[PDB]
């Protein structure tokens, strides 16, 4: 769940 | 400070939470959203998304008996009045909405009420038990406003204006009955609802004005 | 700093404790209930556990004298609407729950309430002395909620879902009289209960849900909204029901009503089918052939064709034999469709084909009375319309159709047929009896009547109406699954009936008869506006459902 | 250092993965579902997630060429019993599923499988190459089993329950032909399916138990056991179900027969009661009028009594007219208790009491002949047996009884009386078409004759049958609710039913028929030692259902 | 804290003593009736003696004269249920005992 | 729980 915020962040 | 007799435009008193507001929701209603491109009408300054404005009025009787509806709404834009303005102008949106009831009433009186947000997938009809979902009671006798929270909880990434899907329902029913010691005359009192955007409302599509649809305007023309 | 006017919905308020809530009560329970095994769904951050959800409100008048019985609950998983739903999947339980009650009164009144704990063993009624247990007194000027706890305190180690055992109950009753200083009109007040489990309720052992079903444990899913609304029939006439019609005196039905144990006193099966019986004298009065009653009959006690019983062929109605002869149609008789066949290849008589009136009577070929009780009866047949010729054999048979219609002389109608004073009972099985101020019902239905077959319910020239003990559903549940294990003799199973103005409560004896608490009253129930239907549970059998329709 | 021969209720065996299984998928399933709030049921030590469960068996033969089907299976969570019973009380889930396969082989055989997953969008059938998707290769030796994972490739955020939406659909195919070198009757081996929860299953919001039923989601409960062994009726006769008959050829029945989108074509509630209908015409030929056959005739499309359509009264029977004349009893034909009545005021005709068959005629008045399509044709009324007098009235009504009886010439049996030759059908309804191997059936009942009343089931003149289309629980419970959401056109609904020596599986199409998988045979099936059934779900349509008796 | 509309089976509420509840009274009665022997059912953990029990209920009317008697008691172990069950086995007591009193009215009467 | 088993056993 953190990996897919964190990559539409980056 | 004011003493409770009152209230600013700014004001929502206290504030019920029952379960469904998490942050979970939230910060995936704002990632995914994003869909529609950049958002629109996004600025938590403005006059017409820091103050309430006024939606509707009821009137709650002495004969009312427990679990009769009194006030029901879908999640729309059309719940707002610069909302309702704004949705000529655009084709899409997201996020959810506050409520605040202010009771009209005397403290000899007494009974409760009961407030509750229902799932999309739930029929609205007779069979509907609103106190077996997480709810919340309000008194009577309540002299600050209260204020609730519904979010968007949708299967799909975003409102079309023209097709929403499947919408949430704040239903609003009677818990216990109203009771007035002295009888008489006086059997009934009045709740005002007010509206005001939460943090997380915007539109995406800017569209043209007056633009025609696939669905169908409201029959008061 | 938030005001007592509002409330949360996780908001106990005030704990209001009882000297039966102790620690070793706790650590005994938890440790005992361990040969269940691990506990399971004890997750303490569920939603389904933290917020408190409607069980039932109650209304407290004026008129109400100290040590009144005001509301009464057993201890259940049964009374929350999300442990009801996971017991499906288990098969034990243990542990206590949680009881939330707000008064909707104003700081004018005056009055005061008690509740204790009743541990088991003690029978629950009248008399019950609720100020002498240990006690809490609420005022009725409260603001916030009042939750005490009710604990588990069993004799074994566990609950076995079917088969829980012995639990504790919860009495709420009347300390002082209700005050009103203005005096008038305005003398009630309402107080509403709700429900949260514990934090030590848990379920034990796993199990398949295509085990003992949700059908076997609790007769609550066989009274439903559409059986009383546009579904189910009668268990006597096979008519829509339509109304409730309050007996003030008391019945006893016996042909096609079962019990509480799985088991029936009469002679039919729980369906509407023809009636066949051979091995009956067939005769005719007079001597001319042409325009001729016709006449059959057999004994009680020698009809072998049922499995049940043999009193009587399967499908044949529980009505005294109305007697009657030359041309006026009688009074409330059973008559139905059917002819007189051959009893040695089974061809029937294509010329003998009338409507004929069925009952039981004492003497067939003398003179003619009814009876009703089946020891020494016998089983009568006479046409009401005049029919061709006639079979004098003396193994003659006959062949009825399932279905009836009223026997009236004229185009109008009269009061409910089947009237308590004739019907015809096997001896043995018990009758109905009024409770206080419980009074048995039946169910009324809209039957069509000889003299004008045209006639529906609402005709100008007045509504027909038969009556039934059961509903058809309801009985052909019961004879599927037994509940000896879900009610004590002294008790009612009671669904919450509601309509667009008031609402009432119904109730199921051990027996199988239907009350409702009306007094004296003979008014039918409409029964056209009903919304919902919901479950209650057992309650105690002296105690007055409550019937306001407004 | 345990061995392959024994395997253990949490073992897995051998991880299988395939392409389709990603970590960003699984990243992105969670983020997403996400919306729904926190997960609920998460805990990963209670036992109904680390055990597998039963689903299936099939079977592999050496006739099945390369690319044939042996298992397919639709992505649900009605697939594990547990979560079945969890979905009652939430509103959406989302995540994925373990499959094990366990082979039962020798070392001997030769022979492998192949296994792959589906993406939504794609038609599931005969054609579709499994080599060409990314696949795992089983042989036919292996002793420990192997487990390969589905995941939740969907389009939505989550999944509602009443409506989940496009999901992805296992297939198990064959690599190459099943190879035995002995050679001779042993060519056949055994698979089992179990099933478990993969990691990140979980339900979101929470709701009433009392909201949406589990009547109203899937039509699994709508056929019991107790349906088709001793309870259930069926749709034309109401009569007991007693059999299975197989009709190879097709047909197409209207009235009482209800779809999978609540609604009807055909002209009748769902229930057997009278049939009642005013002006129309009435005549008796000859002119004596002693012993003289009773006429009587109206119109299609004028009865002015039901809601629902006006071609015929409520309770017509849907079969052609069988002319008849004279003294000669027809063969095949519907009759039933029943007198005419007067118009003006409702009072019948009391001597004219007799049995009259119904139908569907072209011409009353002239000449007769049956008839299949209601546009143009009428309904016709015509005693067998001789009666008295005839009222030549020309508004006069027919009032006839609910059930009825064969009408045959002798006391000899004969065929099911409806044959798909004659069947009264409305212009617009569907017909019941052979889909490959796969052949319509109908539901056999013993429905007693005009010729010999006495006569049931296993008598020495034979057995009389009469066959419906539904059985009567089934098209009540599909005119309450909606099951638009739970078939696609081109499927069936499959339930399996066990014997005490064979096993058979039926299926139920989106238009309301039921089918076996039997090809031509026309042989009853017996269904006395009928001990289980148990839903499947929902499966392609061109796929055979299997069809064992040993 | 419970907000003083409940109260529990152990709670007296407010204590009112006129002025014959004294040390030397206690000191006296305790150690005078040691004549018939040890003490019996003296255990300050039992639930019945731990709890308040009901005994009595009485009306005030607003057409009561003052000095009019509502209620009246001798001293006697007939005022608590438990000490009249426990009477019946015992052939002799010693020692006080404790009255509760709750009036249910409201806040608008005088009196 | 434990207290149970701990006062059985003391």
């Amino acid at each position: 769940a953190a990996e897919f915020f964190e990559g539409m962040v980056h | 400070s004011v003493p409770g007799t009152t209230t600013d435009g700014m004001d929502p008193g206290v504030v019920a939470t029952t379960s469904v507001v998490t942050a979970e929701n939230s910060s995936a209603s704002v990632a995914t959203a994003g869909i529609g491109g950049p958002p629109q009408q996004v600025d938590q300054q403005e006059t017409w998304r820091t103050n309430f404005y006024y939606n509707d009025v009821f009137t709650w009787s002495v004969a009312d008996a427990p679990g009769s509806i009194l006030y029901t709404v879908q999640h729309s834009p059309q719940n707002n009045p610069f909302t309702a303005v704004l949705s000529q102008m655009y084709a899409g949106w997201a996020g959810g909405m506050q409520f605040r009831f202010i009771v009209a009433g005397s403290g000899v009186f007494g009974g409760r009420l009961v407030a509750a947000v229902i799932p999309p997938g739930i029929e609205i009809g007779p069979g509907l038990e609103v106190r077996q979902f997480p709810h919340v009671v309000i008194d009577a006798r309540s002299l600050e406003p209260v204020t609730i929270t519904m979010p968007d909880l949708r299967p799909n990434m975003y409102h079309p204006t023209g097709d929403p899907g499947l919408v949430p329902t704040l239903v609003l029913s009677v818990y216990n009955n109203l009771i007035n010691p002295f009888g008489g005359s006086t059997s009934a009192i009045q709740v005002t609802v007010e509206t005001r955007p939460s943090e997380d409302f915007e539109f995406v599509m800017i569209r043209a004005p007056s633009s025609k649809t696939v669905d169908s305007i409201s029959p008061a023309g | 700093s938030v005001p007592g006017t509002t409330t949360d919905g996780m908001d106990p308020g005030v704990v209001a404790t009882t000297s039966v809530v102790t620690a070793e009560n706790s650590s005994a329970s938890i440790a005992t209930a361990g040969i269940g095994g691990p506990p399971q769904q004890v997750d303490q951050q569920e939603t389904w556990r933290t917020n408190f959800y409607y069980n039932d409100v109650f209304t407290w008048s004026v008129a109400d004298a100290p040590g009144s019985i005001l509301y009464t609950v057993q201890h259940s998983p049964q009374n929350n609407p999300f442990t009801a739903v996971l017991s499906q999947m288990y098969a034990g339980w243990a542990g206590g729950m949680q009881f939330r009650f707000i008064v909707a009164g104003s700081g004018v009144f005056g009055g005061r309430l008690v509740a204790a704990v009743i541990p088991p063993g003690i029978e629950i009624g009248p008399g019950l002395e609720v100020r002498q247990f240990p006690h809490v007194v609420i005022d009725a000027r409260s603001l916030e909620p009042v939750t005490i706890t009710m604990p588990d305190l069993r004799p074994n180690m566990y609950h076995p879902t079917g088969d829980p055992g012995l639990v504790p109950t919860l009495v709420l009753s009347v300390y002082n009289n209700l005050i009103n200083p203005f005096g008038g009109s305005t003398s009630a007040i309402q107080v509403t209960v709700e429900t949260r489990p514990s934090e030590d309720f848990e379920f034990v052992m796993i199990r398949a849900p295509s085990s003992k079903t949700v059908d076997s444990i609790s007769p609550a899913g066989l009274l439903t909204t559409p059986v009383l609304t546009g579904v189910g029939n009668d268990n006597r006439w096979n008519g829509q029901i339509v109304g409730l019609q309050p007996v003030p005196g008391g019945f006893s039905t016996c042909n096609r009503h079962w019990n509480l144990n799985g088991s029936t006193y009469g002679w039919s099966s729980p369906r509407f089918a023809d009636i066949d019986h051979r091995r009956g004298s067939a005769s005719y009065p007079g001597n001319n052939a042409t325009n001729v009653l016709q006449f059959w009959y057999a004994n009680a006690g020698s009809a072998i064709d049922n499995p049940i019983s043999q009193v009587a062929p399967d499908g044949f109605p529980d009505m005294s034999f109305v007697p009657f002869n030359g041309p006026g149609i009688p009074a409330a008789g059973w008559v139905g469709f059917g002819a007189i066949w051959n009893s040695n290849s089974g061809a029937p008589n294509v010329t003998t084909v009338q409507a004929y009136e069925l009952g039981f009577a004492t003497g067939a070929p003398g003179n003619l009375q009814p009876t009703t009780n089946t020891s020494g009866s016998q089983t009568v047949a006479k046409s009401i319309y005049a029919v061709v010729t006639g079979t004098a054999q003396n193994p003659a048979g006959l062949f009825v159709m399932a279905s009836g219609v009223i026997s009236t002389p004229s185009a109008n109608a009269i009061t409910y047929t089947p009237q308590p004073d004739r019907i015809v009972t096997t001896p043995g099985t018990p009758a109905a009896a009024p409770v206080g101020k419980n009074t048995p019902i039946m169910f009324a239905s809209v039957v069509r009547r000889t003299g004008d077959v045209n006639a529906t319910a609402g005709s100008a020239n007045g509504t027909q109406y038969g009556t039934g003990s059961q509903p058809l559903p309801v009985t052909i549940g019961l004879s599927l699954n037994n509940y000896s294990s879900a009610l004590m003799p002294g008790q009612f199973f009671v669904w919450q009936l509601t309509f667009a103005s008031g609402f009432m409560e119904i109730g199921l004896s051990v027996d199988g008869y239907f009350y409702a608490g009306t007094g004296a009253s003979t008014t039918l129930i409409d029964l056209t506006e009903l919304i919902d239907v919901r479950p209650v549970g057992p309650r105690p059998s002296k105690s007055t459902l409550v019937f306001n329709l407004g």
